[PDB]
């Protein structure tokens, strides 16, 4: 996390980015400075997506883990046909 | 990136037109078409051909700027028998013929007609459905992951306005009918979806009935040799998967094919793109096939088509009958801006619930994501709350499970082929047919020009290729549209030359004139539009 | 909020439509108050009125012949009056018509 | 493919669950394991005891 | 406020006007005195509006601050689109 | 043997032809779209059926 140091936006900026509920983009900027820029753009996106998958972190004690989607191997299939869950239930496990 | 190309097309087309085209004037009656002052009358000789004026010594397709040449007269094949111009084959005759076809066939109950018309007529249609249809992009393992959020969103949209959502795409209706049809949705919604699908299958059965099987020439079935909606060479206006191109490539094999996908000839079909290598500004001829579910992705594994051939037949029947007969030329086919869309999809504000606690349902308590506490500016919950829908935390959180599969960008596909073995004469082989489609594109129902909560042209830009799907009002969403561009686009349907022109396409202007200027019904119109799409090949 | 509450109060008390007066009122009601803030019957009435207005416009469009414009005036305005930009509305709220 | 039921061991002096929202029901997500009859009945959205 | 002294109407009167929910106008007057008058009217109005904007004072412990309304910059717009809240929710924060 | 009312080929939550295979005997009970559940089905046999 340090020293890089913190995304002030800037174009440097730092690639993860492991915050959540950021009122920082809007927020002031204000605006972007005199840097060339191209990207920036995808670096922020892949940072934010991985910073929301990591911002899951919890909500897995409420799972009810991932299932098999459709009917597929499942490397036995010679005792037990596979059937996948259509996830229309409410996963909360309490 | 399909924006520079469209901008160049409009900037050229501002001064390209010195006079009104001769193929637009289909509002004439019979006595005016017959009258000797008609300039088109000298070029109407053979009922299965269209004669026009063409540049000489030009090898189609050519460069962006048409070279100067001496004008010569070139002919082309009229594939449809409804491509005979409207003053020669009237609208009332087509409607009576369509009544004759749909005598004992299946019709739709008026409830489905009213609901689907109200949905296509809805100018306040929420754009959340548009982004979800653009992002799901018709993948089974991607749609079934968001089953709960889709159920909540459809139930929220129906039990507030009695309108049927997600009837836009065809890989949305079929998935909803197959999966959300055992009782998750209310009783009336699945009835409307099943009635639409049953009407599509009734049209397919009507195509099968009026032909005689057992006559297949050069590996082409009798259905494709008689009709167009059962022809594999002709493709849907919007492609979500590369299966239709695969069936087109292996089905023709004797009529000389060609494909142009964003520059160089040929497609690549590399599937399963993720956050590692998304590369939104990609320029090559690669097409995202999407993740297959019955196996492994790999790298050297060739692309296997997702669905049966009947899916393509139902797709063409839907997109070329049911959407035009209800929309009546108001809907416009468009590509999306994925690089502008996905950064807006990462901003969810679902809070951290305590353990050993129950999830909130109503939006009145603070723990709900749609409550006033969590409505931060420029999020996804402001997008949902603009549409006034209610969803839960996990329904919003399934987008993370979505995000492993994505789509890069839309592109323009121009395929071409010789006329089939039914009409393959040594002088007819040169008269090729050119038609276009959008990979990973959308259609909005009707365009809202005064909803200022979303800036215009933020996600979708107008690029129409069909005369059925032309759009005189949707062009305001394009950047840099003036009054002159609107008034020149009002009378001529803007179809760009890198997606095929009217006189070389399959579906031509008289079919569009029939669908936008007929006021008969909604079942008789569909059967008339089916009876139109019957080949004039001997 | 005040507009929504006032229209809902006037509707479910006499079954009559409020704010049908100004033209710059049912554009706004249809575009913003059409996603479900109102009951289903009211927005259907506003959408039907807008449907009829656009149907009359389409009728004007069908009965003219395009492509014949003289001296910087379109043919639809040269045939009709309700599409003629010189003729202005009986009331004005913003100066765009001028 | 029919021998796999996930009917839980309901305690004595306790009432039989009817609605599927409680953890005691066979069709609750807690007792919804892949490859059983419970996934077959939940695919059809039909409630049984 | 002081010393001016207090609006007795009169036509002076005093330009803010820092009272709330006044039953002062009606109320006795009874009626106005022997003066010239025209304005009065504007000075009263600008004072009354300011004495309601100031009479807010609280109820901002119940906001839920105002937002961008429509779609506008939001001085970056190069990594995120802008969409504003259509205020149909009940702002109370509780 | 069983009779099914209508075949679905686009429901992927159960593998194709897991429990039932088409073996029709009547002209009334012929089935052009049920033959997709037999292993080893191509385009030529489908269009000939």
């Amino acid at each position: 996390s340090n020293p890089t140091t913190f995304s002030v936006e800037a174009i440097a900026a730092y690639t993860p980015v492991a915050l959540i509920r950021l009122l920082n983009a809007s927020g002031p900027l204000q605006p972007g400075h005199r840097v060339d820029i191209a990207d920036a753009r995808s670096i922020y996106t892949v940072g934010a997506a991985a910073s929301a998958a990591r911002a899951r972190a919890n909500h897995n004690a409420n799972t009810i883990r991932r299932t098999a989607m459709f009917a597929e191997t499942d490397p036995m299939t010679w005792l037990r046909p596979t059937v996948g869950l259509r996830r229309t239930f409410n996963p909360r496990i309490i | 990136t399909l924006d520079v190309q469209m901008g160049r097309f409009m900037e050229t087309w501002a001064d390209m037109m010195p006079h009104h085209p001769h193929w637009v004037n289909e509002h004439l009656t019979i006595l005016q078409f017959i009258a000797p002052s008609n300039p088109r009358l000298r070029f109407e000789l053979n009922p299965a051909f269209d004669f026009f004026v063409a540049p000489g010594d030009v090898d189609l397709p050519g460069p962006q700027r048409p070279p100067e040449a001496m004008p010569t007269v070139n002919a082309t094949l009229r594939i449809i028998n409804g491509n005979i111009p409207v003053p020669l084959c009237p609208i009332s005759f087509r409607d009576c013929r369509g009544t004759q076809l749909g005598l004992g066939r299946h019709t739709m109950t008026p409830a489905t007609i009213k609901a689907v018309k109200d949905t296509f007529e809805d100018r306040a249609y929420p754009t959340i459905f548009y982004m979800l249809e653009a992002v799901i992009h018709g993948n089974e393992r991607n749609f079934c992951a968001l089953l709960r959020l889709l159920t909540q969103c459809i139930r929220g949209y129906w039990e507030q306005s009695h309108r049927v959502a997600f009837v836009n795409n065809f890989h949305m209706l079929m998935y909803i009918t197959t999966y959300l049809g055992n009782g998750e949705l209310p009783e009336v919604c699945i009835n409307i979806y099943r009635d639409l699908l049953q009407h599509v299958r009734a049209l397919r059965q009507t195509i099968t009935d009026f032909t005689i099987q057992g006559e297949g020439h050069n590996g082409e079935t009798s259905e494709a040799l008689n009709n167009i909606l059962t022809d594999d060479t002709f493709i849907a206006p919007i492609l979500w998967d590369c299966d239709a191109l695969i069936y087109r490539d292996e089905a023709a094999r004797d009529r000389l094919p060609a494909i142009r996908v964003s520059g160089r000839n040929g497609y690549q079909a590399l599937h399963f793109v993720d956050m590692a290598g998304h590369n939104f500004q990609r320029r090559d001829n690669v097409l995202i096939h999407g993740r297959p579910v019955r196996g492994d992705t790999g790298q050297a594994i060739p692309i296997t088509p997702h669905h049966d051939r009947e899916w393509g037949i139902l797709s063409k029947i839907y997109y070329y009958i049911v959407i035009p007969a209800f929309s009546r030329g108001s809907c416009c086919t468009m590509g999306v801006r994925y690089d502008r869309l996905y950064p807006a999809l990462q901003a969810v504000i679902v809070p951290e619930i305590p353990a050993d606690e129950e999830a909130p349902t109503t939006p009145e308590d603070p723990r709900h994501p749609l409550h006033a506490h969590q409505l931060v500016p420029n999020s996804l919950n402001v997008y949902f709350h603009n549409a006034h829908l209610t969803v839960d935390g996990d329904a919003l959180l399934t987008l993370q499970e979505l995000m492993g599969d994505m789509a890069e960008r839309t592109t323009a596909i121009l395929v071409s082929s010789a006329p089939d073995a039914g009409a393959a004469t040594a002088t007819t082989r040169n008269m090729r047919i050119y038609d276009g489609a959008l990979y990973h594109g959308l259609i909005m129902m009707a365009y809202q020009a005064y909803d200022e909560t979303i800036a215009t042209g933020t996600f979708f830009y107008p690029v129409p290729v069909n005369p059925l799907f032309a759009c005189p009002e949707h062009l305001a969403s394009l950047r840099g549209m003036t009054n002159a561009r609107r008034v020149l686009a009002k009378m001529v349907p803007p179809i760009p030359p890198f997606l095929g022109a009217n006189h070389h396409a399959t579906i031509r202007q008289p079919v569009a004139y029939h669908v936008t200027h007929s006021k008969s019904d909604f079942n008789t119109l569909t059967y008339s539009l089916l009876g139109g799409y019957f080949k004039f090949t001997p």
